Parts: structure tokens; sequence; C-alpha cells
């Protein structure tokens, strides 16, 4: 709990590419091709 | 608790180099928002 270590299993890439994909349209990195996402990820909960 | 939602941080290699990138994501509705992507940063 509140902060955990999450797997870079599908879901956990699947975030990476959208992190990727919402980036590209800021543009602030120029474009961008989705390589991976590496060890570690982390999850934190929000409450409230 | 609650729980509003969640935010994952993350390493994400992109054009061969190394970013940070911090998501949002809704409980309910899993809507995403991207809250920071930096880098190049070294690797972990």
């Amino acid at each position: 709990g509140e902060w955990e270590i999450i797997d870079i299993g599908p879901f956990t890439q699947n975030l990476g590419k959208f992190a990727v994909d919402e980036e590209n349209k800021i543009g602030q990195y120029g474009r961008l091709t989705f390589n991976k996402v590496i060890r570690p990820c982390m999850k934190k909960t929000i409450y409230e | 608790r609650e729980i509003k939602g969640y935010e994952y941080q993350l390493y994400v290699y992109a054009s061969d180099k190394l970013f940070r990138a911090d998501i949002s994501e809704d409980y309910k509705t899993r809507g995403r928002k991207l809250l920071r992507f930096n880098g190049p940063v070294p690797p972990p």
C-alpha cells in the first residue's frame, strides 16, 4: 500500500505507450518511438 | 480510506533514450493523464 513496486508486464508497458503517445502530442522531445518500460515501476494509491 | 485513484512512476525508453514518466489514473474510470515526462535520466 500507498506506494508499491509493480511488475513490468503488458499493463505497465501500455502505460509507457500512453506516456509516449501523450508526450508526442506535446512535442517537447520531438517524435519519440516507444521502446519499452523497465524496472522499477512504482504505483502510488491516492485516497479521499 | 477511499481510493480516489493511482499514480504510476515509470522509466520508459523512447527513441533509445531513458525518460521518467508520471501518470495519474482515476480509480473508477481508469481515465489517465500524463503528469510529467522528463529525460534523459541515468539508468536505475
